[PDB]
């Protein structure tokens, strides 16, 4: 089915003719505007306090990344390459080898975070929970090689953000 | 908290004056709030 | 084999639309040194632009002669319209690219390029 | 003289003795296998090849049964699907959850075959088996938990490289391999069983953990360590 | 909301509706943001029996195009590539704006 | 009688059933010096002298469109219009002539 | 269990350590180096050793979904330990 | 240029203020999508549309998880096809909006804007609850949706589509009447059926012009043949009737938001199908065919039988197609993305001739045009 | 029921066959063959100096009113003699179909211009021009639509390398952005991922 | 219709720099079976592929950088002649290795117990 939008005709007789004269002659349309901008004027402002009021968030939220480990300190990485397999933009370099006690861990984990499009595979396809978006967001740089991460560096976020990232995944580990 | 403020506005924090070795009276972040308040302040849950 | 030919027929008409496009360029350069505000001569120009027609001279089909004309055609129309910058303009030029050495013994000394 | 045998219907000439397999790999089709190498003896136990003839009542092994004059040999039937994923669902029921930490990873026989010839789903609610990691010296690396009893390396070592030190000890679900002792399989063809491995149980050492198949570049280059030029 | 009952009568006055009863602003009319945990559904092929995938296989049974005409290979009537379009009905919601 | 088409560009003919004949007849007249057995020719001439009929034997313009199920009779004459170009063009290019030419011998293989 | 090079540089749990000619250590000048306190290899090392009364048993990690996938391992030789290769885990059967 | 969309150049001959000719040179934001596509595999080619046309993002989600469903001979769930619908209607919303405050702020008002952004800005809240992003989603994929809604969404959704009647109310009070509007948009770029049929314009181009045409209803895909909507119809083929019809319909998708709301269905979200859709991570973290498939999935990819296919469907922008053609591999040979707006930029200069300077600014907002998927 | 499977129309593919063969004995002159794919769309395969007759059949012809002009993009095969396949996506409005229409042509063969049939194919004539190379005869307009200025080869080709051969920079000596080499910090990785078991049979080529 | 008594050349069309014209040797070749997999889908349509070039270490980051724009181009043909065809016509140096298929053998399970062979095997 359809409608017309626009196929009305206006009616002849006189008092519609004098009405719309008056519209014409008397900006009755525009006083109407002004007064629908005056009522918006006396509404209350939609603006938060920030940085002191955050927007909400969820926690299915992409933002910086981090790698996890487990509870009794272990890195839960095994160097496996599933998220250096699935990454859209190619932002993930692995080498790996095995350990001096003979366990399969990585030695470099690069994360180029101008490359990355915080697309959130590498935590799908990640088979222990090692590499995770945590929740924080405000980490802009002044220099473009802060942005090049490493494993240091991840597993600082992961150990700073750990009681977030483990409420979120746990908030949110049911849907996935 | 205030839950009569409409949603967004209904938690706030203000910052501390002087945080690890930085005054920060003036200079306030959005980083400065430890990840459990952050993920409070963010609303991923409803307990502080 | 007979094949569908895109302008020119057989070679000589080849030769005569690539000269008529070799005078559009001869008489542009000044125009182009003009509007540009470009640093270089005149002179300068017109050698750029025999360079680079002499080095398709080894061309000897007239199909790829026609494509070629038409490529010289749309990049002189870029010009013209003054569509390109001063940028491309100077990028016929690589006046920022370090000479690449030619001989044996230099190459042998730089890296491992053939 | 040849004999004339069908496969799918279309008519292909072998001679006699040829295998279905061989008949089915002449037209064009690859069977799947785990057990079966060309360079190997026939063994035919891992039952991944089984086919259909048109009129047999009963499925054969495809990598040992010789082709008879006249037969069709019916490769996507629909008891050749449904005997291929009750194999896979056998193997895989027992084999163990190690794919993120197997060398074997992307370049796996279980996991293409699985992925292209059986189910997408288990039906194994029981316990799995744990076998003893075995040790036969620094080349080779045993995780013999993955080991889908194929008997490759036996019959590859016996064979192949005139050492005689590879068997199956015990019978049933337990049936293990290994050399029973502590015996290290030192030879000159010792990588081959790296290579002739399905999966994962037998692995490089010195490559260990390094890098996946799909990372890397291949060169096609001879060999210059002896004269032979390999 | 929070305001003065004659800023909201003079806010409905100038807007022409009464403003209190659609908001823009969202005052406890949402949803918690903790909620109880969920128990999603399995699924059609989560069977333990009567359930091969030779037959639910979507992908195996693709076929390549069917080759009406090849050149290397009564009066029949004019045909259509389909039926031609019925005419639209105009709306009995709300035919004119 | 109607107003508008509905349709911006397109006007309102105040005689629908006379335009229709005479496209219809033009069409009819272009399409004799296309050869009889030409397999363009049978099918044009098919649906030409079907809806050709009906003009001739409908008088009420809505009833018309319905029969010819072509949208509305502007529509309809637009596309007798185009029909009318389209024969002349295919008697210049004649198209029922056999194949110009048969391709290379894997040139729509796929996949390749 | 963070180790410090002759240099002064602080040695990271991969044995990563620039050279004394090095001349990248530049780049550290005025700065600091990225280094992971924490080493799971000696955390993983801290951890004792599960005795459980089985032939075979199955590690997850701990959570069960929010773990590893669920292995299988087999604790027949006396002479060392089982260890799970997903968490480092090692498990033994009640000796003497 | 504020009213250029930031990487168009447009070359305009001017005699006074009247345009002789427009020559608009684009290809500034061109970026390579689609040999980048040929170089990835089909998941991650996702987010490629994704950001395509990044204001109707799950749009651009569907139409190629469409055109792959297509090739592969599978099929979403109903829940699945239930909440595609729902979020393309969503979608619908965010893009209208979208195009309306910008057009009007080319135009000259601002106030619209800022009301319907914070409209906007809500949505963007829905989007970030079931995808984590606020806009470049990736959330339809290939067999369905990535997750299941979160346990409040739908009320959330149902509270924004009761309050939002009233903004379209409030954004009509300063537009629909307002003779300074009217004077802007009525006769200006004045487009013809059959010039906009020739031409190649899709979707409100051609139902201002007056063509009755729409692939929702045509050519119905997942469930849009089980709700029931109008289709605005324009009859001056201008910008005022163009705006008209943009706004009527962001009042039909309110009407099939609401559709979709009370229909919603039980069960899974993707096709229960591990070759093609990845297991659940428990299921992946006890079973080795799940494990196994998970493996596969994320480092190789499902295979697709080989195949072209032309897939399109009616985005808020018009008629978005994919042309995909498959070799049998796990990555796309060949992938041809139709953008409506790529025509009606082509387009541009026949409805500007005889016009002013602003009366072109005008004749590109009602365009709507977005040079990320002009230029892909 | 068959959840996981997408039902199949045999009533649009019978009249999608039908309709292959009308157009198909109309146009014996430059139709070489007629396919439908199974999930319902015809396809045409002509000679390629039949572009302009055949489209204006399908655009005027009563029974095939394909008055929009979908798409209009190529495809380039390296291994065939002519590797690039010009495909016209036509809609019917009329009759709600579609219709797509395939030629061939190589790097030195012209393919006329159906920007009198219809006006979209003028950009996208551009655009086909300006990513492969292929010309256009009778063409209003014929340039670059999206490369660069004074860009040199043609990026959708198969041999053209995916991070080109130049990249961009500003030059603080010469005060103007600059051209120069391709050198990048981190090379693309080249994943092979085929799986080496074949997957579907049905598509299976003989082994000659 | 003309007639060109000329061999196919488009390197003055393709847009490739002089040096890649020039110094680049291809190889034409049907890829080697992965012996880690008993499968033969990866071994049926030719390749065609540069020779590689020099990859040296970043300073930053340790990746691996290069200079040559042809490392990852890899060409797909049905058959020899048409690779060769495509590498003349664009002006490369080719090196074509011709297709190795393995020879037919004699597999009989028989042979495992032979009376007085050596094939008889002493396990199963
Ligand atoms: C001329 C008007 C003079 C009176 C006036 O400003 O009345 C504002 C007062 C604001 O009422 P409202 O908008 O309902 O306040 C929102 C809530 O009540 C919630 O209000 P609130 O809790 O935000 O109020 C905080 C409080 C204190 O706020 C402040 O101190 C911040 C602003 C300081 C301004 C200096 O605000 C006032 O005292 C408002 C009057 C400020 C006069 C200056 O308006 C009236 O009393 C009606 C005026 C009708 C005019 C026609
Ligand atoms: C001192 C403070 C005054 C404050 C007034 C504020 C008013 C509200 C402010 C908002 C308006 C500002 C933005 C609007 C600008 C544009 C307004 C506008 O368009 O007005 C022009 C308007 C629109 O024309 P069109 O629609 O284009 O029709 C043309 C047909 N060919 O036309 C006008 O000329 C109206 C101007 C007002 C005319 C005055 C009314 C005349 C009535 C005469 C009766 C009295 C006769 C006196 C004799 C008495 C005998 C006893
Ligand atoms: C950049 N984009 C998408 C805009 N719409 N820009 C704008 N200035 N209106
Ligand atoms: S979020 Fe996406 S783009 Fe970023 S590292 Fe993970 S997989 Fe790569
Ligand atoms: S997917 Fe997880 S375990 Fe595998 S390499 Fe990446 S972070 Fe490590
Ligand atoms: S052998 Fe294959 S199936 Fe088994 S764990 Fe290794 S990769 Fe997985
Ligand atoms: S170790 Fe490997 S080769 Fe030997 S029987 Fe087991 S699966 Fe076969
Ligand atoms: S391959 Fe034949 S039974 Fe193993
Ligand atoms: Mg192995
Ligand atoms: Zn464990």
């Amino acid at each position: 089915t359809y409608k017309f939008v626009n196929m009305r005709e206006p009616s002849m007789d006189m008092k519609s003719v004098t009405d719309r004269a008056a519209q014409t002659l008397l900006w009755t349309e525009l006083v109407r505007g002004l007064g629908m901008t005056l009522s918006y004027l006396f509404r209350e402002p939609a603006t938060i306090n920030y940085p002191f009021e955050k927007g909400p968030l969820s926690p299915r939220f992409r933002g910086e990344h981090a790698l996890r480990r487990y509870p009794s300190g272990e890195e839960r990485c095994i160097a496996c390459k599933l998220c250096e397999a699935v990454c859209p933009a190619q932002a993930i370099t692995i080498e790996a080898e095995p350990r001096a006690d003979g366990s399969r861990r990585t030695t470099r984990y690069d994360i180029d975070m101008t490359k990355c499009i915080y697309c959130g595979f590498c935590q799908e396809a990640c088979p222990v929970d090692a590499i995770v978006e945590g929740p924080n967001f405000e980490f802009s740089t002044e220099t473009h090689e802060e942005l090049l991460y490493n494993k240091e560096k991840l597993l600082n976020n992961g150990d700073k953000w750990e009681a977030e990232i483990a409420a979120n995944i746990q908030a949110d580990y049911l849907y996935r | 908290e205030d839950n009569k403020q409409f949603f967004g506005r209904h938690r706030w924090v203000i910052y501390t004056t002087e945080m690890n070795g930085r005054d920060t009276f003036w200079d306030v972040d959005g980083s400065m709030v430890p990840p459990e308040w952050h993920r409070w302040l963010h609303c991923m849950t409803d307990d502080p | 084999t007979s094949v569908k030919p895109i302008f020119s027929r057989d070679m000589n008409e080849a030769k005569r639309r690539v000269r008529e496009l070799y005078r559009a360029w001869y008489r542009e350069v000044p125009n182009t040194v003009h509007l540009f505000q470009l640093d270089i001569s005149v002179k300068q120009g017109r050698d750029k632009v025999r360079e680079m027609f002499m080095k398709n001279a080894h061309v000897t089909d007239p199909r790829v002669v026609d494509l070629l004309v038409i490529k010289g055609k749309m990049e002189l129309e870029e010009t013209i319209n003054v569509w390109k910058q001063r940028t491309h303009i100077m990028r016929f030029f690589h006046e920022t690219e370090a000479p690449r050495p030619t001989d044996f013994l230099s190459k042998f000394y730089v890296g491992h390029d053939p | 003289n040849l004999i004339e045998v069908f496969v799918d219907g279309q008519s292909v000439m072998v001679e006699p003795g040829t295998t279905v397999l061989q008949a089915c790999e002449k037209v064009g089709m690859q069977i799947p296998r785990f057990c079966y190498h060309e360079r190997l003896s026939v063994a035919g136990n891992c039952r991944m090849c089984l086919v259909e003839i048109e009129k047999a009542p009963k499925v054969v092994a495809a990598c040992a049964m010789p082709v008879m004059k006249g037969w069709n040999i019916l490769t996507n039937s629909e008891k050749s699907k449904k005997a291929r994923e009750g194999v896979m669902e056998f193997l895989l029921a027992n084999h163990p959850l190690d794919c993120p930490i197997c060398d074997q990873g992307g370049e796996c026989d279980l996991q293409d075959q699985s992925m292209m010839f059986g189910s997408d789903r288990s039906r194994f609610l029981e316990g799995k088996r744990a076998v003893e990691d075995k040790n036969i010296g620094p080349l080779v690396k045993t995780i013999m938990t993955r080991c889908i009893q194929c008997t490759r390396c036996i019959r590859f070592a016996s064979e192949i490289a005139g050492v005689d030190d590879l068997g199956t000890t015990g019978r049933g679900n337990d049936m293990q391999v290994g050399t029973y002792i502590e015996k290290m399989f030192m030879s000159e063809l010792s990588g081959n069983i790296i290579d002739i491995c399905p999966v994962g149980a037998l692995t490089s050492k010195p490559y260990a953990f390094t890098a996946r198949p799909w990372e890397t570049r291949k060169t096609e280059s001879i060999d210059v360590m002896d004269a032979v030029g390999s | 909301a929070s305001a003065t009952r004659v800023i909201q009568l003079l806010r409905n006055w100038a807007s022409g509706r009464d403003l209190q009863a659609k908001l823009q602003l969202r005052y406890q009319e949402i949803s918690k943001r903790t909620q109880p945990p969920p128990k999603l559904p399995v699924g059609p092929s989560h069977k333990l029996s009567n359930n091969y995938y030779c037959t639910r296989d979507g992908r195996r049974e693709a076929m390549p195009p069917s080759i009406v005409m090849s050149s290397q290979k009564t009066e029949k009537k004019a045909v259509t590539p389909a039926p031609p379009i019925k005419r639209w009905e105009l709306s009995k919601d709300q035919p004119y704006l | 009688l109607k107003k508008t088409t509905g349709l911006v560009g397109l006007a309102v003919c105040e005689t629908p059933h006379e335009r229709l004949k005479i496209l219809y007849t033009k069409i009819l007249d272009v399409l004799g010096q296309i050869p009889k057995n030409a397999a363009y020719r049978k099918y044009t001439e098919q649906i030409t002298n079907e809806k050709l009929g009906m003009v001739k034997a409908e008088p009420d313009v809505k009833k018309l469109e319905e029969q010819l199920q072509g949208g509305q009779i502007e529509e309809v004459i637009l596309q007798a219009e185009n029909e009318l170009s389209l024969a002349r063009k295919m008697l210049r290019w004649k198209p029922w002539e056999p194949l110009v030419e048969e391709p290379p011998a894997n040139q729509w293989k796929w996949p390749i | 269990g963070v180790r410090t090079s002759p240099t002064g540089e602080k040695v990271t749990h991969t044995g990563q350590a620039y050279d004394d000619g090095d001349y990248r250590r530049v780049r550290f000048s005025d700065r600091q180096k990225e280094v992971n306190e924490n080493f799971a290899i000696d955390l993983i090392a801290e951890q004792p050793v599960s005795e459980v009364g089985s032939r075979v048993i199955s590690c997850d990690g701990g959570g069960g979904a929010l773990g590893h996938p669920r292995v299988y391992i087999n604790l027949d030789k006396e002479t060392k330990t089982g260890t799970c290769g997903y968490c480092g885990l090692q498990f033994r059967q009640p000796h003497h | 240029h504020p009213a250029a969309h930031g990487v168009l150049r447009l070359v305009m001959e001017l005699s006074g203020e009247m345009v002789r000719k427009c020559d608009p040179h684009i290809g500034l934001l061109h970026r390579g999508t689609e040999k980048l596509i040929e170089y990835k595999t089909y998941l991650q080619a996702l987010p490629y549309f994704d950001r395509l046309d990044y204001v109707s993002m799950m749009c651009n989600e569907q139409a190629y998880s469409l055109a792959v469903e297509k090739l592969l001979n599978i099929q979403p769930p109903p829940r699945a096809q239930w909440i595609r619908v729902l979020f393309g209607e969503i979608t619908r919303l965010l893009n209208h909006i979208m195009a309306v405050t910008t057009h009007a702020l080319d135009i000259g008002a601002m106030t619209p804007f800022f009301w319907m952004f914070e409209e906007r800005e809500k949505m963007f809240e829905f989007y970030e609850r079931v995808s984590g992003a606020r806009m470049h989603a990736a959330y339809i994929r290939p067999g369905g949706v990535h997750q299941d809604l979160p346990l409040g969404l739908l009320d959330d959704i149902y509270e924004f589509s009761k309050n939002f009647s009233f903004r379209i109310d409030e954004l009509e009070e300063m537009l629909t009447n307002n003779r300074i509007w009217r004077n802007r948009t009525v006769d200006i770029g004045v487009v013809t059926a059959e010039d906009a049929l020739n031409y190649g314009f899709s979707g409100v181009m051609l139902r201002g012009s007056g063509i009755q045409w729409d692939l929702r209803k045509t050519q119905p895909y997942d469930v849009y043949d089980q709700v029931e909507f109008d289709v605005p119809i324009g009859s001056r083929g201008d910008c005022y009737d163009r705006y008209l019809c943009r706004v009527e319909e962001m009042r039909q998708s309110l009407r099939i938001i609401s559709q979709c709301l009370n229909k919603m269905p039980p069960g899974e979200i993707k096709v229960d199908d591990a070759k093609v859709s990845p297991p659940k991570r428990a299921e992946m973290k006890t079973s080795m065919e799940s494990l196994i498939h998970h493996f596969k999935l994320y480092t190789e990819g499902y295979q697709v039988p080989p195949g072209a296919t032309y897939t399109a469907i009616e985005a808020p922008k018009g008629e978005f197609g994919v042309y995909l053609v498959s070799d049998g591999s796990s990555r796309p040979y060949r992938c041809k993305i139709k953008a409506p707006g790529f025509a009606h930029l082509a387009g541009l200069d026949k409805m500007s001739k005889g016009h002013m300077l602003a009366d072109v600014v005008a004749i590109i907002g009602t365009q709507d045009i977005v040079f990320g998927e002009v230029d892909r | 029921t068959r959840p996981t499977i997408r039902p199949r129309n045999d009533v649009v593919h019978k009249q999608l066959s039908a309709f292959g063969q009308y157009v198909a004995e109309i146009l014996p002159k430059y139709v070489q063959q007629v396919q439908v794919s199974c999930f319902n769309e015809l396809e045409i395969f002509i000679h390629p100096d039949g572009v302009i007759p055949v489209l204006t059949f399908l655009r005027d012809h009563t029974n095939a009113q394909f008055k929009s002009l979908a798409d209009l993009t190529a495809v380039d095969v390296p291994t065939r003699q002519n590797r690039f396949e010009i495909v016209y996506n036509l809609l019917s409005l009329r009759f709600n179909s579609r219709i797509r229409v395939k030629t061939y042509t190589d790097e030195l063969t012209p393919i006329e211009s159906s920007v009198t049939v219809y006006k979209a194919a003028n950009w996208y004539e551009r655009e086909i021009w300006d990513m492969f190379g292929v010309f256009f005869a009778n063409h209003p307009d014929l340039r670059r639509i999206l490369t660069d200025y004074g860009f040199e080869g043609h990026p959708f080709r198969k041999d053209f390398p995916l991070s080109g051969y130049v990249e961009l920079r500003y030059d603080d000596e010469v005060k103007r952005v600059v051209a120069e080499p391709v050198e990048l910090a981190q090379e693309f990785r080249k994943f092979d991922l085929n799986s080496p078991w074949e997957a579907f049979p049905a598509y299976r080529q003989p082994p000659e | 219709l003309i007639a060109v008594d000329e061999k196919l050349d488009i390197t003055t069309l393709t847009g490739v720099p002089e040096e890649h014209i020039k110094t680049r040797k291809v190889r034409i070749f049907v890829p080697a079976r992965n012996n880690m997999q008993s499968g033969v889908n990866n071994t049926k349509k030719w390749k065609m592929e540069f020779d590689t070039r020099e990859r040296w270490e970043n300073p930053l980051m340790g990746w691996s950088s290069t200079a040559d724009p042809l490392s990852n181009l890899v060409l797909t043909f049905s058959t020899k002649e048409d690779a060769v065809a495509f590498a003349e016509k664009n002006g490369w140096s080719f090196d074509v290795e011709e297709r190795k298929v393995p020879k037919p053998k004699s597999k009989s399970y028989g042979a495992n117990f032979s009376w007085n062979k050596r094939t008889r095997v002493s396990t199963k």
